[PDB]
């Protein structure tokens, strides 16, 4: 006997480790949990060699042990068991026997020797916390942003930014630039680290406890997020961000505020007559009115418009709809503030007066 | 349209192979579109005299060897006709505002970099730079074509567009497979 | 001291330093090309090559024909310089390595220029040429305490356009 | 277009060992033990002894589940193989408290129906495992 404990304490931990173990890795143990208890305290951790990620477990464990078995047999057997019947694990040899009622699972196990474990680093160059509701925020108001799969492996993470108490983040992909920033209670050297996209997803599936906060502590190339007695390391993407500052536009007069459900509904009705290959949308910004204009290869058109508090010159100019709506959608304020150019330069959309989070989308001709 | 064939995946890196009515066939993708860019790029060249222009968010940090600076102080007409328009950041840096459509994609440096030190020693007067010297993007050199729905429109490259068969030096660009490949197999 | 104490950059091609005399406009990116020259013909004199590096996620060009064919000229030219590159495949290459002092950039820039002199001999093209990444053109402006490191150019380095003072209170005499 | 098989030479007539089981614990059960079974054609066992009902089940890794039910049975015991997707199939689909299993020997039908509901009947013949 190793170890029992309650279903739920048992299984709530092990869903931590779904995203980071992949279910068919070319190391068969990287398709394991990995369960150790020491002193009374159980602890359950999971790697892919790129994230590693940790947690504490039950308790009701006498002796110590370390093992390693499949995390998904595991996980299903848990999950498929009465929420509140007790588990019993024992040990015999190369094998982990599950109890619970009537219910035997006679699983193999792999030695805690084979288990892969990142050589973390020690050279902590920066600390901070925050809220988990607010970080929360802002990566989904930047993830929609990044590069899948460029042939430039910068642009397929999320740039983490901390300069004096000013932490931001931005996402591109070369086409749109979205970033956010928030100040942190801290005074910290200027550091930078691009988190690969399955460290960005896996945060977010994280951060569950909106009144806790989060600490995060920037390494020699790594980042270890600490919260909710759970730990993730994760190793960066090595290179250099583009300068966020260049991207952003400082001379779009043709400035509007509308509301952001308005314009989402319209696009969402008007891309339905829209091309299939180019996807494009035409705006056509003129004093009082900004209308929305699809059409297809079948000789069908979609036109919506809407009515806006605006004074200055017209303005036709295309957009992949893609880009505008995942805005539209992933900005859960009321209104949106769309800064225009001319029909070949950058468009803003921005936060009324939020100055803390921008939006920078290039025109296509179409 | 039957065509040359219909894109079916990558080959490890620089080869697209494509299915047909006869076989699978392996169309070496630079090659072939070298030789589709350079065509669209003189066909796009002797009409309208220039070329087709995109700007970009993003510029790239030039850095401009000296006497470049003052090619691009020698008239940016004809920059603006390769499609590269570019501007000075200061002491002897540049960065480009503008990439020709046709190529994209990255290392725009490279080509502004040919075209700009062709600005030098002004006669032009031969205009074949816009070759593989000005084609020096092609396709993708080793890195992705998307996920289909855009392989079968370089395996639309020689239609219209002449001069398919013999490559810049007579290297074959496509098909050597045919259905009775189960020679193969003995 | 000498030479002033970095203080701050203006615009973004000027480092301006704080001496006992006055402040010191740097050209940064020329400073920096002018002690890339001299490092570099130092580590060639000395060791007969370049210091190389290994990189990550390697950049590959595009390889006109006819350098994929210089390429298989002798590549120890190449590595001399610090530049180890493979062939990927149709006519294509990818630096598995870059020289160090140079690091960061675009790297295809140097590559090609090395590669397209092998239309023999000749040794300078590890100047301006080779030099043609210097510092970061014209951003990115690392902070004060590289910026000292920057100021120390030309201490232990000699060697066109000067690179240093004009305050004399002459802007003094445009603005009053 | 075609002649649809005549179900009445289907159905047994002579299953001797019944017992009524609760559908819902049965279900869960047989999810729980083909968690551990093969992926691909997902052999279960059923021993039926005297106030028990077993359901066995493994895989290619020498892994085994096995659960057990107390139920309302005296006959003889028997050892009998399924696919165990058959078994689920009537048990999600049937919104009935309890099922009445009824089997004769290991090599033919095996009778599932509802308690007082005579309009309803489910047979399945069983894998030699």
């Amino acid at each position: 006997l190793i170890l029992q404990a309650e279903r739920d304490s048992l299984l709530k931990p092990l869903q931590a480790f779904t995203g980071i173990v992949e279910r068919l890795h070319t190391l068969p143990i990287l398709s394991n949990v990995l369960i150790e208890g020491r002193g009374g305290q159980t602890k359950l951790l999971a790697t892919d060699l790129e994230i590693q990620i940790d947690t504490a477990g039950p308790e009701g464990g006498a002796g110590d042990f370390r093992i390693t078995t499949n995390a998904k047999k595991f996980q299903d057997i848990l999950r498929a068991l009465p929420a509140g019947a007790l588990v019993s694990l024992d040990w015999d040899d190369n094998r982990l026997t599950l109890k619970a009622g009537k219910s035997r699972f006679a699983l193999q196990t792999l030695p805690a020797a084979d288990f892969p474990m990142m050589n973390v680093g020690e050279d902590i160059s920066a600390t901070f916390s925050l809220g988990q509701e607010r970080f929360k925020t802002m990566l989904s108001q930047v993830q929609y942003s990044m590069a899948v799969q460029d042939i430039r492996y910068y642009l397929n993470g999320l740039l983490m930014q901390v300069e004096g108490s000013q932490l931001r983040l931005v996402a591109t992909d070369g086409h749109r630039l979205a970033y956010a920033a928030c100040a942190i209670d801290a005074d910290l050297p200027r550091a930078e680290v691009i988190l690969p996209r399955k460290t960005v997803l896996e945060l977010f599936k994280l951060l569950n406890n909106p009144d806790d906060p989060i600490q995060i502590e920037l390494l020699d190339k790594q980042v270890r997020f600490q919260c909710n007695g759970t730990t993730i390391v994760s190793k960066v993407i090595d290179g250099k961000f583009p300068d966020f500052n260049r991207v952003i536009p400082l001379d779009n007069d043709k400035i509007f505020v509308l509301s952001r459900a308005e314009l989402l509904g319209a696009l969402e009705r008007v891309s339905i007559l829209a091309n299939e290959k180019f996807r494009g949308a035409r705006l056509f910004l003129q004093p009082g009115l900004l209308s929305v204009v699809c059409s297809n290869n079948e000789q069908e058109e979609a036109r919506e418009e809407i009515e806006i508090a605006y004074q200055g010159g017209e303005l036709e100019v295309g957009f992949n709809i893609g880009y505008l709506m995942d805005v539209l959608r992933n900005i859960h304020s009321d209104d949106m503030q769309l800064a225009f150019g001319d029909a070949n330069r950058s468009t803003l959309f921005t936060v009324p007066n939020n100055p803390n989070f921008k939006y920078i989308v290039m025109p296509m001709r179409i | 349209l039957p065509p040359l064939g219909f894109a079916i995946a990558q080959l490890l890196g620089i080869y697209i192979l494509a299915q047909a009515e006869d076989s699978l066939l392996l169309i070496d993708m630079h090659a072939a579109a070298e030789r589709v860019n350079y065509e669209k790029m003189k066909r796009q060249r002797q009409e309208n005299g220039n070329l087709q222009s995109q700007h970009l968010l993003i510029p790239v940090t030039f850095a401009a060897s000296h006497e470049e600076c003052a090619a691009l102080a020698d008239h940016a007409e004809t920059l603006a006709g390769f499609g590269l328009e570019l501007s000075d950041m200061g002491g002897n840096t540049l960065a480009v505002r503008a990439a020709p459509v046709m190529l994209g994609k990255s290392d725009v440096v490279s080509l502004a970099r040919d075209v700009l030190g062709e600005l030098a020693q002004v006669g032009a007067s031969h205009e074949n730079r816009i070759l593989a010297t000005m084609s020096c993007h092609g396709s993708i050199r080793a890195g992705r074509r998307l996920t289909l729905p855009e392989m079968n429109a370089l395996l639309r490259d020689m239609e219209n567009t002449p001069r398919s068969n013999q490559c810049n030096h007579g290297r074959p660009t496509w098909v050597k497979l045919t259905l009775k490949e189960l020679d193969t197999l003995f």
